[PDB]
């Protein structure tokens, strides 16, 4: 009756590092004096064949797990997504892929991770009371002044002062979809990287001016320290929320607790601890 | 039947009351019938309803629910307490309207937390919120969790600060922070309007109060004199209240969702709470 618990390689919402020789997770500490607590996660290293192996698993959403466990009085193993995804529905009788497949066919019973709640997988799943808020920011060299979403330089685009996000990313896709957002998505269109990676160097060489990213992602980013930064107010807000079948008897208590947590800063002190560089 | 009755409270830009056109009774422009309850006098609780006009942020909100989850309304002012207060066990305000059947829904500036949760059933939550303070900018303090709150009778001179009671911010510092709450009832404010003005003139150091609302009134104090610290802490968001095992609930938390999915959330909060400062 261990509740079988799937995640996602996001940092700093989840790390996944490799086991040491013996098997066993590194002992480290964060900024605070504190151990980090590591859970062993199973899951895919690497088309590929899905090779699955014991990696050490720790960040936000895990010590979020470990107090939730804890709070609730239940055992749980970690894995990993195994086609490494968040969950979008595709068909080829349409069906979801991603943590929200595996929650839906059974082979997870929680997903904790930051899983933003939208009204498509709402339809499908229930969501916890969120236990982070979410939001897109922009990452800029440091010295440029962008004011968030309604940005005159946004609003209206030349080549002067280029934006993009990641070709058919969450937020590609977002944009697309607001006839509001047209003009401003032809110019992110034909500027659009292949990955965050490769859009945040683009920032770091001028070849790109403003990357539109998950708000936490480019904090982290930033955190180096810093020829990037992040600018403006937040904008397309909603939430990550632990989610559960509709019939689970969990879900109640799970939303209480992270309700609980929130209001006896628990949730503040995951955020010193993860979040705040 | 879908005929709901539904409670809200005035608190700008949440809800706005305004006085209805004599000569016609009926709410015009972004406005919607609204009612509340006035006695003749303080020898008995005889009274009269009276016919006014309500608009703003979860008015708009309302608006739209009505129309995607297709009900009609007879909206109400609550007039036995305010948000929500449980008093010798019996909760009064909005919550206690849901709570004890004279409302289906409420719908306003109310703050989800778990005690309120016990009782009745919260939507996803439609704004983000929690707890921030307010001070006169130069005013050093990092948050609700600060030291120069905590042990206020450290550092010379004490630091003086409140909040407006028997909301979720004091029910938050009372759980919390016992001395805090008993050093702060000296600077209970009576409502937010005069917290500023004790702010501005030198009689407050501190405003503790729901964010959302300090956000709102640091963004238009003249002169841009009042600002919030950092930051929120115990973050939750306004939610609507429904009765326990409500029939209403799982549409309405899907219609918001949608409201999100649409780009109109990220509309509604630039049009109703965008700040000059
Ligand atoms: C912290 C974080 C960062 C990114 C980039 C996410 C994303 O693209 C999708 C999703 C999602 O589909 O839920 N979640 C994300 C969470
Ligand atoms: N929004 C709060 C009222 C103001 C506050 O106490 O911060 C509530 O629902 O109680």
């Amino acid at each position: 009756t261990r509740l079988k618990i799937v995640t996602i390689h996001q940092e700093p919402f989840v790390y996944v590092k490799p086991t040491m020789s013996d098997g066993t997770c590194k002992e480290e500490f964060t900024v605070n004096g504190d151990p980090v607590k590591k859970v062993i996660c199973t899951g895919p290293n690497d088309g590929s064949p899905r090779h699955t192996v014991p990696q050490c698993c720790y960040g936000f959403c895990i010590d979020l797990l470990i107090k939730l466990a804890r709070t609730m009085n239940f055992t749980y193993e970690v894995h990993l997504v195994a086609d490494g995804k968040f969950g979008t529905q595709e068909r080829v009788k349409k069906e979801w892929n991603g943590m929200m497949g595996e929650l839906l066919s059974g082979q997870a019973d929680m997903i904790v991770a930051p899983l933003t709640i939208n009204n498509e997988r709402a339809q499908y799943i229930e969501f916890s009371k969120p236990f982070k808020y979410q939001g897109l920011t922009i990452l800029v060299k440091k010295g440029t002044r962008i004011t968030g979403i309604n940005d005159p330089r946004l609003r209206n685009p030349s080549d002067k002062f280029i934006y993009a996000t990641v070709k058919q990313s969450s937020v590609d896709i977002y944009f697309r979809r607001q006839v509001e957002l047209s003009t401003m998505y032809r110019h992110m269109e034909k500027h659009n990287y292949e990955s965050a990676a490769e859009a945040i160097q683009a920032v770091r060489d001028n070849k790109l001016h403003a990357f539109i990213w998950d708000s936490a992602v480019l904090e982290f980013e930033a955190s180096q320290k810093c020829d990037l930064v992040t600018t403006g107010e937040l904008f397309f807000r909603s939430g990550f929320g632990i989610g559960m079948r509709k019939d689970s008897p969990w879900k109640q208590n799970v939303s209480l607790s992270i309700l609980k947590s929130h209001e006896n800063g628990f949730m503040e002190d995951l955020d010193k601890t993860w979040v705040r560089y | 039947d879908n005929h709901l009755s539904i409670v809200t409270l005035e608190e700008a830009p949440f809800v706005i009351v305004e006085d209805i056109d004599p000569l016609t009774e009926t709410c015009v422009r972004n406005t919607v019938p609204c009612r509340k309850f006035v006695k003749i006098n303080n020898s008995t609780n005889e009274g009269m309803n009276v016919k006014k006009c309500c608009k703003g942020f979860c008015i708009d909100i309302l608006k739209k629910l009505s129309r995607t989850v297709k009900f009609t309304y007879d909206l109400y002012l609550v007039t036995n307490g305010k948000h929500g207060k449980k008093v010798n066990n019996v909760w009064n305000g909005m919550i206690g309207e849901v709570v004890y059947q004279r409302a289906v829904m409420a719908v306003g500036s109310l703050t989800i937390n778990e005690e309120r949760s016990e009782v009745v059933d919260f939507s996803v939550p439609f704004v983000e919120t929690g707890i921030s303070v307010m001070v006169s900018r130069g005013t050093q303090v990092t948050g609700l969790s600060d030291k120069k709150f905590q042990r206020p009778h450290d550092y010379s001179p004490p630091f003086r600060f409140g909040t407006v009671p028997n909301g979720s911010t004091e029910r938050n510092i009372r759980n919390n922070y016992p001395y805090m709450h008993q050093y702060m009832t000296r600077f209970n404010q009576r409502g937010v309007e005069d917290a500023l003005v004790s702010l501005k003139t030198g009689k407050l150091d501190a405003f503790i109060y729901d964010a959302a609302v300090l956000n709102y009134k640091a963004g238009r104090d003249e002169g841009c004199k009042l600002v919030t610290i950092g930051y929120i802490f115990a973050t939750t968001g306004y939610g609507i209240a429904l009765q326990k095992g409500s029939p209403w609930k799982r549409q309405i938390d899907l219609a918001l969702l949608q409201f999100v999915g649409d780009g109109e959330m990220e509309e509604l909060e630039t049009l109703w709470l965008t700040g000059i400062c």
